[PDB]
């Protein structure tokens, strides 16, 4: 057989790389950390360094916090007991205050109180995370590009956590932390609005992921069809095209009768990704704020 | 009503994404041509983008697209047919062209650099503290084509310094010499390498690098193609 | 016409069948014997799907729905109103599906490329099969198929799962919606990583993958690297549909009761099934 490229055949091992240098401050950077052969079949062998400045530690703190205020009310659920624990671990649930307390912070800890204390940190968790994305771009000098599409992720999760529930009056209406508690939550959530097959952004949302499976399988598939020619150098490629994007534009050309360049693929990427939560996030905020049922609101607007 | 709104300008937004995606994509190989070379009358429906200027590190310059698109090589094809939509047969050996699967793109001939400037891809010998350390050592190893025969052996691995993995082998010639073949091209087996894309006598012509101790983008470009044109073209010689 | 460094590659060679006979192009799409192979069976498709409107009494296409045979027909033919021309369809389609792979092989071969492209495309077609060809026949009826209509087919994912109580339940689909989150993700971050170094701070050099790798290092302490994350977004997407075609061959042959009763062997293990407090006791 021809070898595929899904595995190494040989790795090689040089110097801990410890990058590039731009305006990071170097005094917030670990040093590195082991390097793991078996990761070295697939990607880079190299843990480390990371970098860890006051935002991070701040983002990390946080978020175990938020972990766990989650754990001791699960472990309180188990009755203290570790057997109980692990048998229970997926029913647990850290349930939003009652309707009856509607916005405000004057619910029991042990009925809504511990819910709010979670989101509080969770919400300086993922939020100085994304400056941490910004930041870390800032200093190496490049663009913006993944702090603009973590936003789009944050859009869902600020929709579904904060924005619906204040537009909408209560906490109660915002997700539980439990692993089936929250299947539940989506599950009830589709059929007291009903259907979410019939919200139109619901299914764009879908479009958009399964189409991000396509894009990513097809080109995935491509550069790696591509890589005895050295397609996965794609700046490079950008720069200076070789017979690797050329051979990668003409396969789709003559398949589909269109095609990409290396740098535009990227950019069908970015969007393909982002406009999942996009739309989504779009779909769930309308959802009971303007539209009480997406079968009813279908009939009447085509 | 505010959702049919949303949503209505949810589609504007949507072909309006999709002509700007699909003209940036344009930024390489438009405007399209007649097999001649010359401008094609039909371009279609989506304009040119207005061009985009990447500056390039290392006092390299900078990349304006879209601009004059120009093969600046040589392309040893002819047509089959009286119309258009047909193949171009080689109008000599098509390995040694540099056309069809055989083909390289007349990229720079200077190497690609790392961050700090320095060339990326060097051989092990010349890259300070590298070394194999997982799988079969190739360095050594007999190399054989897909005529069953021994065409040289492995005497170095081409290493990507920043990325930290292999990108050729060096094969020294009966006569000496060496050339480099993708790692992608073969495979490591316990006790040989082996070649699938060529026969042993296609090893010679296999372009050569003009300094031992780098490879310019073009040179890999030349290298690449040839070696994945065996798949076509030593066909006969081979016998999977 | 052709794309500016189009020519040199539009040589003879690498078809599987018929040698040179459809060995050229359409505008830019190359033909091959299974261009041909994919065209008819598309076409077909097409003609009897219309055929099927007419018969429906429909030319509205949020309205035009074929259904497979009815529960009563079993693994045997039906009458085209009645079935059949699903049946039709589905060969038509599984045929053009296949010719598409097939073609796209051949393009490889002409380009000396990998088949990855195509061997990726396998495991959409398969999933495809499972719905309309592997679990029918496992559950004995083409009427366990799916409908090809926009609505309908929507109409059918959600009655199908409802047949299991929440679908969420069942422990493959958990994993298939995993491998799609995780892909988008992946996506994201892909494309921005690369636009982010080829589009620079304003009037800065086109940065390198070293500072690729440097900006993933500085934010999660971790870089796969430009050959890596391209072998993973090909892994995810296609660990998302393989787990996609595993939750619904499993559903309704080897499990076909609710999906959320499933979970009790890992709550009933004996050393902590009786055991009070938790929510289980
Ligand atoms: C419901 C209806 C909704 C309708 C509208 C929905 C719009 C969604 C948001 C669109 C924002 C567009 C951002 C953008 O242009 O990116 C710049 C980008 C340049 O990137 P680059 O050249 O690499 O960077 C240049 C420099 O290095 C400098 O690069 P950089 O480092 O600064 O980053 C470059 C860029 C590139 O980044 C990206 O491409 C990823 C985009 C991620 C955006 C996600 C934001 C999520 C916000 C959630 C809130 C949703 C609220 C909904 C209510 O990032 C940004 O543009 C800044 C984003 C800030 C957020 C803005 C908030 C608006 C909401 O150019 C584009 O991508 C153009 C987009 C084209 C859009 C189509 C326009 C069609 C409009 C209708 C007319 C059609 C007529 C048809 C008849
Ligand atoms: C995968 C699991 C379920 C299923 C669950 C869902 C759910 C849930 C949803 C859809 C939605 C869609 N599904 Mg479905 N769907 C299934 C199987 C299929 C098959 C198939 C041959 O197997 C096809 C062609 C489609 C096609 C579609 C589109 C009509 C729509 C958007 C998909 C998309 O962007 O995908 C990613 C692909 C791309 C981005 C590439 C573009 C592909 C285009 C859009 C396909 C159009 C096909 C055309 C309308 C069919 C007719 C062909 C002609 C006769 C030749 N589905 C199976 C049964 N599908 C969504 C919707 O809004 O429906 C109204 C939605 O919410
Ligand atoms: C019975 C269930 C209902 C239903 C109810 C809902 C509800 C309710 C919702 C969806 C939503 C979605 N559904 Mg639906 N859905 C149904 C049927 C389907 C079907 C199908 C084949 O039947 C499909 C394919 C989908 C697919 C989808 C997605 C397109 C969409 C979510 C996108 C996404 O990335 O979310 C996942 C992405 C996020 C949640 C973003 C998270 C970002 C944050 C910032 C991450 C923080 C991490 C945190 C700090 C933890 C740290 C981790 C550390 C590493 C440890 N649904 C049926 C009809 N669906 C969502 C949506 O947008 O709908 C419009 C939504 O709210
Ligand atoms: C655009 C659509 C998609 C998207 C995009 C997206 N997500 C992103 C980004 C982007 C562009 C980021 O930049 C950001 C990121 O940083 O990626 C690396 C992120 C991110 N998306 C994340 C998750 C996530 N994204 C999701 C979804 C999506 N993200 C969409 C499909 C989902 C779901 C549910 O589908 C999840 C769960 C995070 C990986 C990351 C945001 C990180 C963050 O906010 O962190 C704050 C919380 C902490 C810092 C807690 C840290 C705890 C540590 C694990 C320390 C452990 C120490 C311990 C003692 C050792 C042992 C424990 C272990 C064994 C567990
Ligand atoms: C395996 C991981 C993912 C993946 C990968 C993938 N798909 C691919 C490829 C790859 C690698 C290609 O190479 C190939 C391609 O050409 O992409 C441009 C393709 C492709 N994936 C496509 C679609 C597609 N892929 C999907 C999914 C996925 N594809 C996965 C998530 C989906 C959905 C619903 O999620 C869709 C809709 C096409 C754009 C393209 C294949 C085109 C093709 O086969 O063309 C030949 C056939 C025709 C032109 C028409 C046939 C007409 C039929 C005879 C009649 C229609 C019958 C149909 C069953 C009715 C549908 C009614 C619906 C409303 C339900
Ligand atoms: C880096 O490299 C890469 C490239 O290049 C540099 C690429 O381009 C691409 C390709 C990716 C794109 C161009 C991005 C856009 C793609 C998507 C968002 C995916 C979805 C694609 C579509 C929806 C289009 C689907 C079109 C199809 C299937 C073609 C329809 C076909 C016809 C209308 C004609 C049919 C042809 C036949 C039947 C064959 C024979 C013809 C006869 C006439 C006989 C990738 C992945 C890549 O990684
Ligand atoms: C220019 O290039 C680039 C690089 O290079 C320079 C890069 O570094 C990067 C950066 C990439 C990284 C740093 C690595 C990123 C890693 C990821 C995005 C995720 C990788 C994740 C995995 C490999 C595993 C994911 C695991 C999944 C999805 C499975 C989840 C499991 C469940 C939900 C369990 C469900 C429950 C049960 C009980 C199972 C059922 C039980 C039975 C059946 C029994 C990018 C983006 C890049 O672009
Ligand atoms: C989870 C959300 C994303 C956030 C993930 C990042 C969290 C990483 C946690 C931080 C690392 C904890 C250990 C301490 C860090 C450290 O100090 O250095 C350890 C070592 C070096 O040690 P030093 O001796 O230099 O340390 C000097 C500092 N002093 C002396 C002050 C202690 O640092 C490292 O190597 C960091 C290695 C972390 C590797 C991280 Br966990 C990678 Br493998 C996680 C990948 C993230 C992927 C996100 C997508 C999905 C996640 C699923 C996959 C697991
Ligand atoms: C999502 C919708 C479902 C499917 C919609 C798309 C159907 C397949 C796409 C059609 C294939 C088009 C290629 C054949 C057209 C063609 O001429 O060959 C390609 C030509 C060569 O022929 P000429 O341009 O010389 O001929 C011009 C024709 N007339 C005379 C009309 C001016 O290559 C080109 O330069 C034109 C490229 C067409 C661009 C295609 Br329509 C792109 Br915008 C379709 C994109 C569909 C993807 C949908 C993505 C979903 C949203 C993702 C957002 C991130
Ligand atoms: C930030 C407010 C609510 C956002 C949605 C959070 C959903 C819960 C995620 C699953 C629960 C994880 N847990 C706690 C079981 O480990
Ligand atoms: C791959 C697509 C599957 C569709 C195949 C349907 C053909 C069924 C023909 C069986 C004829 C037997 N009989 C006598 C009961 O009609
Ligand atoms: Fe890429
Ligand atoms: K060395």
């Amino acid at each position: 057989a021809e070898y595929q490229n899904i595995f190494s055949q040989v790795q090689v091992r040089g110097p801990a790389d410890l990058g590039m240098t731009e305006d990071v401050n170097l005094a917030n950077r670990s040093g590195v950390g082991p390097f793991s052969t078996l990761l070295g079949w697939f990607g880079n062998a190299q843990l480390g360094p990371i970098y860890l400045g006051s935002l991070g530690v701040l983002s990390l703190f946080s978020g175990l916090m938020w972990f766990f205020t989650i754990g001791i009310w699960f472990w309180y659920q188990a009755g203290w007991n570790p057997a109980v624990f692990l048998r229970d671990l997926f029913f647990f649930s850290l349930e939003p205050p009652a309707p009856e307390y509607g916005l405000s912070f004057a619910a029991p800890l042990k009925e809504g109180g511990l819910w709010l204390i979670a989101s509080f940190f969770m919400f300086v968790a993922v939020w100085s995370w994304w400056g941490r994305t910004y930041l870390r771009a800032q200093a190496l000098g490049m663009g913006k590009h993944t702090a603009w599409a973590f936003l789009s992720a944050i859009w869902l999760w600020m929709v579904l956590g904060f924005i619906r529930p204040i537009l909408m009056g209560s906490w109660s209406e915002a997700v539980p932390y439990g692993i089936f508690s929250h299947l539940d939550w989506t599950n009830n959530f589709s059929l007291v609005h009903g259907n979410l097959f019939y919200n139109p952004f619901h299914g764009l949302s879908i479009a958009f992921l399964y189409g991000s499976a396509l894009l990513f399988a097809m080109h995935g598939a491509t550069i790696l069809a591509v890589s005895r020619f050295g397609g996965e150098r794609e700046l490079e490629q950008i720069a200076d095209r070789g017979t690797a994007a050329e051979r990668a534009a003409l396969f789709w050309r003559w398949t589909m009768g269109f095609n990409a360049t290396m740098e535009g693929i990227h950019r069908w990427a970015i969007w393909m990704a982002v406009l999942v939560t996009l739309t989504g996030g779009i779909g769930i905020l309308l959802s009971g704020t303007v539209v009480d049922n997406w079968y009813v609101w279908g009939q009447n607007h085509g | 009503d505010l959702a049919s709104l949303a949503i209505y300008s949810f589609w504007i937004f949507l072909a309006g994404l999709i002509y700007y995606l699909q003209t940036e994509n344009m930024r390489e190989g438009y405007p399209l041509e007649n097999e001649d070379g010359t401008p094609a009358a039909n371009q279609g429906p989506f304009p040119l983008p207005k061009p985009k200027t990447f500056i390039l590190p290392h006092g390299r310059g900078t990349l304006t697209v879209p601009g004059p698109e120009s093969e600046d090589r040589p392309i040893a094809l002819a047509r089959t047919a009286v119309s258009e939509g047909f193949p171009h047969a080689p109008t000599g050996d098509p390995m040694k062209d540099g056309v069809g699967p055989a083909s390289w793109v007349a990229r720079r001939d200077l190497p690609e650099l790392d961050g700090h400037g320095h060339n990326k891809i060097k051989p092990m010998k010349a890259a300070a503290g590298f070394h194999v350390s997982a799988g079969k050592n190739p360095i050594g190893l007999p190399v054989r084509g897909c005529d069953l025969e021994i065409a040289g052996k492995v005497v170095d691995i081409w290493v990507d310094i920043p990325e930290q993995m292999a990108r050729f082998l060096e094969v020294e010639l009966k006569d000496g010499s060496t050339r480099l073949l993708p790692m992608q091209m073969v495979k490591v087996q316990s006790n040989r390498v082996h070649v699938n894309a060529l026969s042993s006598d296609l090893f010679a012509g296999i372009p050569t690098i003009k300094s031992p101790t780098e490879v310019t983008l073009l040179e890999e470009d030349k290298i690449c193609g040839y070696v994945a044109g065996g798949l076509m073209y030593a066909a006969p010689k081979r016998k999977s | 016409a052709l794309l500016s460094f189009e020519r040199k590659y539009r040589v003879p060679g690498g078809t599987l069948v018929g040698g040179n006979l459809f060995d050229f192009w359409v505008g830019p799409f190359y033909v091959g014997f299974f261009g041909v192979a994919t065209f008819f069976f598309a076409a077909l498709g097409i003609i009897l799907i219309a055929w099927s409107a007419v018969l429906q009494g429909t030319w509205n296409p949020q309205l035009i729905s074929v259904y497979p045979p009815a529960l009563e027909y079993g693994l045997g033919g039906a009458p085209l109103a009645k079935g059949g021309l699903w049946q039709i369809i589905t060969i038509c389609a599984t045929g053009a599906f296949v010719s598409w792979a097939l073609r796209e092989v051949e393009i490889c071969r002409k380009l000396g490329i990998g088949y990855h492209i195509p061997f990726a495309f396998a495991f959409a077609i398969l999933a495809y099969l499972t719905l309309v060809l592997f679990r029918p026949v496992m559950m004995g009826a083409w009427g366990y198929a799916f409908p090809y209509g926009i609505w309908t087919h929507l109409d059918w994912v959600s009655n199908t799962g409802y047949t299991y109580g929440n679908f969420h339940y069942n422990p493959a689909h958990m994993i298939a919606i995993s491998f799609f989150f995780t892909n988008a993700l992946a996506l994201a971050l892909h494309g921005a990583l690369v636009l982010s170094a080829a589009n620079p701070e304003k009037g800065k050099e086109m940065r390198t993958p070293d500072h690729e790798d440097t900006f993933f290092r500085d934010l999660v302490g971790y870089s796969i690297g430009t050959l890596g994350i391209h072998r993973l977004g090909l892994l995810l997407s296609l660990s998302a549909v393989f787990f996609s075609a595993l939750c619904m061959i499993i559903t309704g042959t080897i499990w076909f009761d609710q999906w959320v009763d499933w979970w009790q062997w890992w709550v009933k293990l004996p050393w902590w099934a009786n055991i009070p407090g938790g929510i289980n006791g």
